[PDB]
């Protein structure tokens, strides 16, 4: 199980 | 050895003319980046949103005037103050005025309003590499090789130029009318002498020094090469988890594991860029970006002939007209308000 779809940048940990 | 030493003295020869080409390019983006095409939004018609993120959106546009096509990069001027993204996104439209490259998106004008920044830039209407590759499952060996060729010269050329990329993934890379890469979004990109401490980019593609809050360099981008090989010939990422925090829990354990259709010359070269340690990973050793370009996996990729896009590429994207959109998704359309009162004037004086 992981993510399929688009994958939205961090700007922050 | 490996090649004769007639073979070893065209490599070198090949090696000393990117010496050659490096330097030039590095003089013509300076004279860029040091003495840098505005436009307004009412000489453009909009016609469909292609993608969207947390600060906005990209719609295709038409010019009115010349009848062109374009992608315009539409940000909420507020949203961006509201975090460390000001900076960043000044770093984007900076970098993308100065470089030059085949697989770079070009930037055709700037301009902001009282609410909004704007970035016109080309429109690669073969749609991303990201829905392609979800649609038919993986690429076979040859076919990730072409693109991941592509995303070694670019990196090789922007690392030149002391930029880092830092948001390496399918979603950024678009297909052209000939199968080649454009790759977009430079809003992590930056120029970086040595380190630098922002925590940026996206869970997958990180790599475990920024997880674990340490300053980093351009081997970033290496590690982030090496999940988008290994996704590109899986289907999958390397780290794959549902949430973020697990993802970074596999990224910093140094272990990875691979499909068993995956050739052992592949297994090698992602060993070698998914490493955990700095001081083995390739890209970041002594010979630099040739420890990629000479290893075996890459043994058939004729480095000057994808460079002058001479290579027949492995897919050729349908195309009905200039502005056609069937190989993007469908996104919901939101109205583009430009408020009476301007926003956030003197953090984006310069923009
Ligand atoms: N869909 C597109 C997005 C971009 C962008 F740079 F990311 F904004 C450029 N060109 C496109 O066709």
């Amino acid at each position: 199980a992981g993510r399929t779809g688009r994958r939205q940048a961090i700007h922050d940990i | 050895g490996h090649m004769g030493n007639a073979a070893a003295a065209k490599k070198g020869s090949e090696q000393e003319s990117v010496k050659e080409f490096l330097a030039k390019a590095k003089e013509e983006f300076l004279k860029k980046w040091e003495s840098p095409n505005t436009a307004q939004l009412d000489h453009f018609d909009r016609i469909k949103t292609l993608g969207t993120g947390s600060f906005g959106r990209v719609m295709l546009v038409k010019h009115k005037e010349t009848g062109n096509h374009y992608a315009m990069k539409i940000l909420d001027k507020q949203k961006v103050v509201k975090l460390k993204q000001i900076e960043h996104t000044l770093n984007e439209k900076r970098i993308l005025q100065a470089v030059n490259f085949p697989f770079l998106v070009k930037l055709e004008f700037s301009f902001k309003d009282n609410s909004n920044l704007y970035m016109v830039m080309e429109y690669v209407p073969g749609g991303e590499m990201f829905s392609h590759l979800r649609r038919i499952g993986r690429f076979s060996e040859p076919h990730a090789r072409f693109y991941a060729a592509q995303i070694v010269l670019t990196f090789e050329y922007l690392h030149s130029l002391d930029l880092i990329y830092r948001d390496l993934k399918p979603e950024n890379l678009l297909i052209d009318q000939q199968g080649y890469i454009q790759v977009t979004d430079f809003g992590f990109a930056k120029r970086v002498k040595g380190r630098t401490w922002t925590l940026c980019g996206t869970p997958e593609y990180l790599a475990p020094e920024i997880i674990l809050s340490k300053g980093y360099n351009k081997a970033v981008d290496w590690w982030a090469l090496g999940v988008l090989i290994y996704e590109m010939a899986a289907g999958y990422p390397p780290f794959f988890a549902d949430q973020p925090i697990q993802i970074y829990e596999k990224i910093v354990s140094g272990k990875v594991r691979f499909p068993s259709h995956f050739s052992s010359d592949l297994k090698d070269l992602l060993r070698n860029l998914l490493q955990v340690d700095l001081t083995k990973r390739f890209g970041n050793l002594k010979n630099g970006v040739n420890d990629i370009k000479n290893h075996k996996w890459f043994a058939t990729t004729d480095w000057i002939a994808i460079y002058q896009r001479k290579v027949e590429a492995p897919f050729i994207p349908k195309f009905k007209g200039p502005g056609d959109t069937s190989n993007f998704d469908d996104y919901e359309e939101e109205e583009i308000r430009v408020s009476i009162n301007e926003k956030c004037g003197k953090e984006f004086t310069e923009f």
